[PDB]
């Protein structure tokens, strides 16, 4: 029944339209959903704009009108010029005449702000098409009508606000460069009259709604107008005094003054300097007298959230931080400006105590700007000693757990602040620590906050002041732990103590006996069943080791052995109560220490002893697994095997090239284990179906394979002896992994195989051309068939596939020359397939592969393979690239699509393609590829975008080819074309813009 | 007072 | 006590997935583009009473935009969504905001950076500053991991009720209640459910 | 909250799934604490589970003695069982549930407590 409005054979039933609108907005459920689908179909009808005349004239529903202005809006923006000009006259005059009819009706001008705003914006769309060339009296008539009515004068401010936005703020993406500059020039040359109307309304009052709408438009003007309209009039005095008084105008006026603190102003005139000081003095005066004094508790005010207090305090922080970062040097020399400068910063201090993360980040950014300047600029830090002293407390008390971005910002400000006054910082911190022990501020959150603060300033004090500070801090922290009862308390204190010491390696390195006692405690802590202690002890251990490794590898005075030997000897007892993942962290730490030993025989012996336990379990299993593979069905055995390999990955991660001896001990049996595991995965999917890949049993077997590939990848990525890589490792690896991947069903293939092969080609690809050929043959076609039916399935194989092709195309392009012509054709298809992905990991590599392939072909010179490549694939690459550039579904790849396109076009205009790109029949003989390239492109665009004129297509290509050595201009010309294909009747002269 | 904190670390406990 | 909330942002940023998570607790893995818009009532239980959001989940892909800024009329609050793994979706946030505050000139708005669970984050935290001059509240969120997934509605509820101390509280849990003609019917569904593998078996929970 | 007249016998962190039979698919229902609540005045034990943060109920039913815990094909830390009257979101509807825990141990101990609670509901 509701679908009657969709029939344009009959005449519109306005009453039937008002109901389906009301059923959509005020309704619910199925009838709302159905009214939605008909209102979309109605507005989407290409003839609906015709019936917009009578909807907006006879309907009583404001939503129905609004919708019809949308229908109009789509017509004005996209098909305006295609209309017979009589319709352009009618829509124009209807839209204007309505706007005044709504303005004069005080009833409607107050109850239908949404509709009047939509009508103003629709008018602005017409002005983008018609003004000023076919409407040069708009601005003079706008100023004339303003004196007639306060309501039309206010609405004119709205029209001017919207006009300035469409022209200057949101034009770069929505119109051509030429059309934007035309509108910017037009507004620029008639602004003198607009400003006087704006300044008169502000100066003469008195309607607050009219003053606010004029201040809102002024906010938009300040983005672009020249300095003189602000500093050569009285307007700074009005903004900084009169309008800071009323709260109706205070919010907009603050935003205006914030923009003014960013205007382009000559830094040598001292009058403008006094005008910049004066509006700041006035603004701060109005705040202190009409809003709140500098002592006010902005923390509590913000938390109460009365009215617009939150928005106001946000705007105050934006105003102060913006102005002071640019102009505070204007206040630092004159003694009469010193109170104004410190009051401004004292307001920031109070703003900085508000519990509001995003606001705090805004103030923190300014504090960073300030303390950085006091750290470098002479004679400045004494001005702010009391501001800085308060800031230290604010930052120490709001320290966050090391968002990590916020923490790093807090650490940087606090390190600066500590260098500016080391003595103040220490006194605050010890003071806060005392009140942690006397119980006045004792809290789990408050002791953590303080430890982070103390830990964050490491490396900023003198080594001997640091030594006494660290000693004092550890001492009080331990007396805090003893005083506390219960586990959950004594666990958090003891954790912070370990976090602090982990932050002070310069202290640990100078006092071995202390460092030794630390590590011994972490070892005791690796048996504490209380949750978090074990994870804490392991993280601190590897953290300290990274910094102090040299002190574990040497033999310290009055010890018989390097402490590493002591750690390794008791490793089984030390880690006996840790989870596997924590055991691997422990071994990784030991690997860090061992790699610091540069005597090869000592290093290898340390490596042999560290790996004793996993090597013994390995040897046992490989003997029991081979005789005979029923053991690998046991869940416990695959877990033990997985953890042995993970242990090897962990030690290999920290030891890199030095891990080679331990790899050689297990390598041949590990690849054998890889083959055996592979058979059982295959046997299981055959016996149970594809669902077997989801079972714990097979997920555990695939874990073994993945960890084996991760170990080999980890080593090869860090190996320094590549001769051993190729001659010892690569051949058994490929035999073990390539055929198994190729001959498995898709669901049983491990994408890690591709990732491992990418690393092999990356490191030693130049040394194994027959190996790279064997990798392609075994993974190229069978992986492509997995991923070329949609953009969804096998997401990991998709990403690794194109990383593999990318490095092969970089390192051993010879492999693609050996592909049979049918397989090379799939390679080109695979590249373009990557273009069409929305997934960024695939799209970026696909564009990069295409670019690198073109350069690979160009480097071959005038040879048959390069000539045949262009004959077969040049226009495929040109048109596939044009397709993703123009379909609006791959905007994230614009820059690299443009780069590729220009490379393809420049090839022809530099005559690097030796053969003709056409068939001998279709074009006369001797015609340049350049002439044929323009013909192919003109024909291609004409059929793809039939609504473009031949002159548009011809002016676009003329500009594009001429600009194929200038990426920034080329891109601007592509952007202009992307705009023109969205409408009808685009001006072809636009492409002469550059 | 380094040997002092040191001895205190040693006694660090949770029980 | 119900409020209309419009949800705007680029296609594929996860607007629909975020609402589905709040409606059923499901995580929809597939991207089925929203067409025009989908209205969903969402109720939360607070210490000040139940709060009802009529969530207007609009479409982000221009081809399916429908009525576009017509969906915003009379909105009382809004969420602007982008994806921190796609810089273009953050670049378009000023466009969605402009279209929004032209209709709803004075409403609380939350800017949400979705998909912080992905490791290769492209829109870094220090680069997200658009909300500052526009007085929007900002949250890193992830509909997949539920990181901060309740914050946008908690903040909006506090602003719409005018109580900075409003809190989500546990709904009352009524006692739950205690045939052979369906014994073979439930067993049929039970064995196909057993043989369908649970998703995300590598997750922590 | 209507929970003080009960005592908590078991509490475990879990993820709850409901089976969409018409759509080949398991769908998450909630992640949070699963509790076995014994009513002080009827000695009846039920399942109460709420979603983290919003605290919305995603499981509310009695541990019927007729229910049976079955493993699922791709997990050693989950159970699948048919439920005939769950009131988490209104009327008592029938569901095929799956519940997953952090480890095989918490899954096994859940089964322990699940069947013990069935014996208390038997009397
Ligand atoms: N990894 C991850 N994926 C997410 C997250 N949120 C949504 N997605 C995924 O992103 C894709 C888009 O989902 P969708 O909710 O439809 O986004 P949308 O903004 O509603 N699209 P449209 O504007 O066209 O209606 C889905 O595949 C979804 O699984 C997230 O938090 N993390
Ligand atoms: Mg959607």
């Amino acid at each position: 029944s509701m679908e009657g409005i969709l029939d344009f054979s009959n005449d519109l039933d306005i009453a039937l339209l008002d109901q389906v609108v009301s059923t959509f907005y005020q309704g619910s459920g199925v009838q709302q959903k159905q009214a939605q689908e008909i209102l979309t179909k109605f507005q989407d009808n290409p003839d609906a704009w015709q019936k917009a005349d009578q909807i907006l004239q006879f309907s009583t529903n404001p939503q129905s009108k609004f919708i019809a202005l949308s229908i109009l809006d789509k017509l004005i923006t996209r098909k305006w010029k295609l209309l017979p000009n009589d319709h352009r006259i009618g829509i124009r005059n209807f839209v204007v005449g309505m706007i005044i009819s709504m303005c004069q009706d005080d009833e409607v001008f107050k109850t239908q702000k949404n509709l009047i705003n939509k009508s103003d914006l629709t008018l602005v769309q017409i002005l983008k098409q018609e003004w000023p060339q076919n409407w040069p009296e708009f601005i003079p008539e706008l100023i004339g009508s303003s004196s007639s009515s306060v309501n039309v004068c206010e609405n004119n401010m709205i029209v001017l606000k919207l006009l300035s936005e469409e022209v200057f703020d949101f034009s770069a993406e929505q119109m051509t460069q030429a059309k934007a500059l035309h509108l910017k020039n037009s507004m620029s040359k008639e602004f003198e009259q607009i400003f006087k109307l704006c300044f008169q309304v502000l100066e003469q009052g008195s309607s607050s709604s009219l003053i606010v709408a004029t201040l809102e438009s002024l906010l938009r003007y300040l983005h672009w107008i020249p300095y003189r309209y602000i500093y050569e009039t009285n307007i700074l005095e009005l903004l900084s005094t009169k309008f800071m008084t009323s709260p109706d105008t205070r919010a907009i006026t603050l935003k205006c003054l914030t923009e003014v603190s960013n205007l382009k102003i000559p830094q040598d005139n001292d009058l403008i300097k006094r005008q910049t000081v004066l509006f700041f003095q006035n603004t701060l005066q109005q705040i202190a007298t009409s809003v709140m004094p500098v002592t006010a508790d902005l923390k509590a005010t913000y938390a109460n959230a009365n009215g617009n207090d939150q928005s106001f305090l946000q705007d105050l922080a934006m105003f102060l931080t913006t102005y002071l970062a640019r102009n505070r040097a204007l206040l630092e020399s004159d003694e009469s400006l010193r109170e104004l400068l410190l009051n401004a910063h004292q307001y920031l201090i109070q703003l900085s105590k508000i519990e509001e993360r995003e606001l705090f980040k805004t103030t923190l950014d300014y504090w960073h700007n300030l303390v950085a300047d006091l750290f470098y600029e002479p004679l400045k830090k004494h001005i702010y000693e009391e501001i800085c002293s308060q800031l230290r407390l604010v930052i120490i008390e709001n320290m966050v757990r090391p968002t990590i971005q916020l923490y790093k910002s807090e650490r940087e400000v606090l390190v600066y602040l500590t260098h500016l006054n080391v003595i103040d910082t220490e006194e605050i911190m010890i003071s806060k620590l005392a009140r942690q022990i006397d119980g006045s501020e004792w809290s789990w959150h408050n002791i953590n906050t303080l430890s982070w603060a103390i830990g964050s300033i490491s490396g900023t004090m003198s080594e001997d002041t640091e030594k006494r500070f660290v000693v004092t801090v550890i001492k009080d922290l331990l007396g805090l732990c003893e005083q506390k009862r219960g586990k959950d308390n004594k666990a958090v204190v003891a954790s912070d103590i370990m976090y602090v010491v982990g932050q002070y390696p310069r202290f640990l390195k100078a006092h071995w006996n202390f460092l030794r006692t630390v590590i011994l405690k972490l070892f005791e802590f690796m048996h504490e069943t209380h949750e978090g202690v074990q994870d804490m002890a392991c993280d601190t251990f590897i953290k300290i080791v990274q910094k102090c490794k040299y002190h574990f590898v040497i033999q310290q005075p009055r010890e018989s052995e390097p402490f590493i030997q002591t750690i390794i000897r008791d490793i089984q007892k030390t880690t006996a109560d840790l989870q596997p993942q924590q055991v691997h962290t422990f071994y990784k730490a030991c690997g860090i220490i061992i790699s610091e030993e540069r005597s090869v025989a000592e290093r290898n012996r340390l490596l042999s002893d560290l790996m004793q336990l996993p090597n013994m379990a390995w040897d046992t299993i490989v003997e029991q697994s081979t005789a005979n593979p029923t053991l690998l069905l046991d869940s416990e055995t695959v877990k033990i095997i997985a953890n042995i390999i993970k242990t090897n990955v962990a030690v290999c991660t920290s030891m890199g090239a030095d891990f080679y001896p331990q790899l050689g001990h297990i390598y041949y049996n590990m690849l054998q284990l890889y083959r055996a595991v592979s058979s059982m995965i295959s046997a299981q999917v055959a016996a149970e179906g594809l669902i077997a890949t989801k079972t714990p049993k097979v997920r555990g077997l695939r874990t073994i394979k993945k960890e084996i590939l991760k170990l080999v990848e980890t080593y090869i990525s860090k190996a320094r002896n590549l001769d051993d890589v190729v001659k010892v490792l690569v051949e058994p690896l490929l035999n073990a992994v390539l055929e198994d991947y190729m001959n498995n069903v898709p669901d049983a293939r491990d994408a890690e195989v591709l990732n491992c092969m990418t690393t092999v080609v990356e490191k030693v690809g130049h040394m194994i051309p027959q190996g790279v050929i064997l990798i392609l043959q075994s993974v190229f076609e069978c992986t492509l068939d997995m991923i070329n039916k949609d953009f969804t399935e096998y997401p990991e194989h998709r990403v690794e596939f194109y990383k593999l092709l990318k490095v092969i195309n970089e390192k051993s392009f010879a492999a693609f020359l050996e592909l049979p012509p049918a397989a090379f054709k799939l390679f080109v298809d695979a590249i373009c397939w990557a273009f069409k992905h929305n997934n960024r990991d695939v799209e970026v590599n696909g564009l990069q592969i295409a670019l690198d392939l073109v350069k690979n072909i160009e480097r071959m010179g005038n040879v048959p393979f390069a000539n045949e490549f262009h004959k077969n694939y040049f226009f495929i690459f040109v048109s596939e690239t044009f397709f993703v550039l123009t379909d609006s579904d791959h905007k994230s790849g614009f820059s690299k699509q443009a780069l590729l396109l220009m490379k393809l076009i420049s090839l022809v205009y530099d005559n690097k393609i030796s053969v003709p790109l056409y068939q001998e029949a279709e074009v006369p003989q001797g015609t340049s590829n350049q002439v044929y390239l323009s013909q192919y492109l003109a024909n291609m665009l004409s059929n793809a975008f039939p609504h473009l004129t031949s002159e548009q297509i011809a002016s676009f290509l003329s500009a594009l080819t001429k600009q194929c050595k200038d990426l920034v201009v080329f891109k601007g010309t592509l952007r202009d074309f992307l705009v023109q294909i969205k409408e009808v009747g685009g001006d072809p002269t636009d492409y002469l813009f550059a | 007072s380094v040997e002092e904190v040191e001895a205190g670390l040693k006694g660090l406990k949770v029980d | 006590v119900q409020f209309k909330l419009v949800l705007v942002g680029d296609g594929g940023t996860g607007k629909t997935t975020f609402v589905k998570r709040h409606l059923t607790g499901e995580f929809e893995k597939k991207y089925v583009a929203t067409l025009g818009v989908e209205v969903h009532p969402l109720v939360f239980h607070t210490n000040r009473g139940p709060i009802k959001f009529n969530v207007w989940d609009t479409a982000g892909q221009e081809k399916f935009g429908g009525l576009r800024d017509g969906y915003y009329i009379q909105a009382q609050c809004a969420i602007i969504m982008f994806d921190v793994t796609s810089r273009v979706t953050y670049k378009n946030v000023p466009n969605w905001h402009r279209d929004l505050v032209r209709v709803c000139e004075n409403i609380p708005i939350v800017l949400c950076g979705n998909k912080v669970d992905i490791k290769d984050r492209k829109v870094k935290a220090k680069s997200i500053v658009f909300h500052r001059k526009k007085n929007l509240q900002y949250y890193d969120i992830s509909a997949k991991s539920n990181y901060n997934f309740e914050k946008p509605f908690l903040w909006l509820a506090r602003k719409l009720i005018g109580d900075p101390n409003l809190e989500f509280v546990a709904m009352p849990a009524l006692a739950p209640p205690e045939d052979p003609a369906l014994a073979a019917q439930y067993e049929h569904d039970l064995e196909v459910a057993q043989t369908t593998a649970l998703p995300d078996e590598d997750d922590d929970l | 909250t209507m929970e003080e007249d009960e005592e908590v016998l078991y509490k475990v962190r879990a993820k709850l799934f409901r089976f969409d039979a018409d759509a080949k698919e398991w769908k998450e229902r909630g992640t949070g604490d699963c509790k076995f609540l014994k009513n002080k005045k009827t000695n009846k034990v039920r399942i109460l589970m709420r979603r983290d943060k919003t605290l919305k109920i995603c499981a509310n039913h009695i541990i019927a003695p007729e229910y049976t815990l079955k493993p699922n094909v791709g997990s050693d830390r989950s159970w699948v069982y048919a439920c005939t009257a769950d009131i988490a979101e209104g009327e008592a509807e029938a569901f095929t549930f799956a519940i997953r825990f952090g480890s095989k141990e918490n899954a096994d101990k859940f089964k322990e407590e699940f069947e013990k609670a069935q014996e208390i509901n038997k009397k």
